């Protein structure tokens, strides 16, 4: 039962339109907390939670006042990577910023992750010894060089081992009755003819949090990947997820397979078949 | 809760 | 630059009941960049009372919207979602299968 909190920046540039367009949003695992938009009118962070609005007007002041240091950093980042790439101020660029940090069961700390990217491809991040830096090509080089000289591994080591941690450590018990809650997915399977010969089972898992959630396809008892097809975990929008696996097989064989899930809202995975 | 420093590429 | 193709799934948030109401989704994902366009289709026409969630992303960096409206299932009317994207050449429609 490990948990996690997660804060994303988003900065994009609109040459010739205003202000690059930022957004900011904050996860405590799988649920979304706090968000800001440049475009809103508020210009404050804002709960997206119900036991995030326990919080006194001091943390809210404080949020909004970094959100608004990350979205001004992230401006100047912007031109700064324009530079470093030789890039004219006609096109429209992306940075995007992520970090936080991991706790296990015992909600001891596990890990820290801060990292960016521009375009859509790897910048630079933090190694996992949180002591130094990974560099994806010779601007990034510059960039570490800059942080190596300033020490900015040591007070980023700091806020996840401190901060970052006891602050997912307080979200968790403010907003136990739906952070550390687990809805089991509710399974069900469906039939489709689409051929004379040939069926399609597919197994459902719905209404599952967190979103963690593995289903194997099985033909007499062995993993089978040759007709199958999975789609990709899909928010149901009321908290909850969503998932499906699909496998073709010969009609009237239908016995021979067998759905697998795993969940941590299980005690024990469960078997469908369709009969 | 958020990180305090100002951080530039 | 990257640029990935935004992945597209049509679906309801609960088992589709014909009379019911209930809420079509378009979850759009794994796109970059962040520009794009998505509208939800009832019988072919734009459906105006559309929301979104706020721009977020993966680990590689991708992002990922979910869009959604409130709506009522029949057995005649046909629903889908048309995304529009810079990777995409032609507009993709997805119509909602209640079985997907």
């Amino acid at each position: 039962g490990s948990h996690s909190m997660r804060y994303f920046y988003t900065s994009v540039s609109r040459p010739g339109r205003g202000e690059p367009r930022f957004i900011a949003v904050g996860y405590v695992d799988d649920t979304q907390f706090v968000r800001f938009d440049s475009d809103a009118a508020s210009q404050r962070m804002e709960p997206r939670a119900p036991w995030i609005e326990q919080e006194g007007p001091e943390y809210w002041d404080g949020e909004t006042r970094k959100v608004k240091a990350h979205s001004q950093t992230h401006r100047v980042d912007l031109g700064t990577l324009r530079g470093y790439y030789n890039q004219s101020e006609a096109g429209s660029h992306t940075v995007q910023r992520m970090y936080g940090c991991d706790v296990g069961s015992d909600w001891r700390f596990l890990r820290g992750y801060h990292q960016y990217a521009y375009d859509g491809k790897d910048y630079i991040a933090l190694k996992e010894d949180l002591r130094s830096w990974t560099a994806a090509d010779m601007a990034a080089q510059t960039t570490k060089h800059k942080w190596e000289a300033a020490h900015v591994a040591e007070q980023l080591r700091a806020y996840l081992e401190g901060t970052c941690v006891e602050w997912l450590r307080r979200y968790l018990e403010n907003g136990k009755e739906t952070l550390q809650r687990t809805d089991a997915p509710k399974t069900h399977m469906t039939h489709h003819a689409v051929s004379d010969h040939e069926a399609t089972l597919r197994c459902w898992a719905l209404s599952f949090y967190p979103a963690e959630i593995t289903l194997t396809w099985q033909r007499d008892g062995e993993d089978q990947t040759q007709d199958t097809e999975l789609v990709e975990t899909r928010p149901a929008g009321d908290g909850t997820f969503q998932k499906w696996a699909a496998v073709v097989v010969p009609s009237g064989q239908e016995q021979r397979y067998t759905c697998h899930v795993q969940h941590e809202g299980l005690p024990k995975p469960l078997t469908l078949r369709w009969e | 809760k958020q990180w305090l420093v100002w951080l530039l590429l | 630059m990257i640029q990935r193709t935004p992945k597209i799934q049509v679906y309801s948030r609960h088992p589709a009941e014909n009379g019911k109401s209930n809420f079509l989704n378009c979850y759009v994902s794994g796109f970059h960049p962040s520009d794009i366009e998505v509208d939800l289709l009832k019988n072919g026409e734009r459906i105006e009372k559309v929301e979104h969630s706020d721009l977020s992303f993966s680990k590689d960096w991708s992002f990922y919207l979910l869009y959604y409206t409130e709506f009522t299932p029949t057995e005649k009317d046909e629903y889908a979602c048309r995304v529009n994207h810079v990777t995409l050449s032609q507009p993709k429609i997805v119509k909602w299968d209640r079985d997907m």
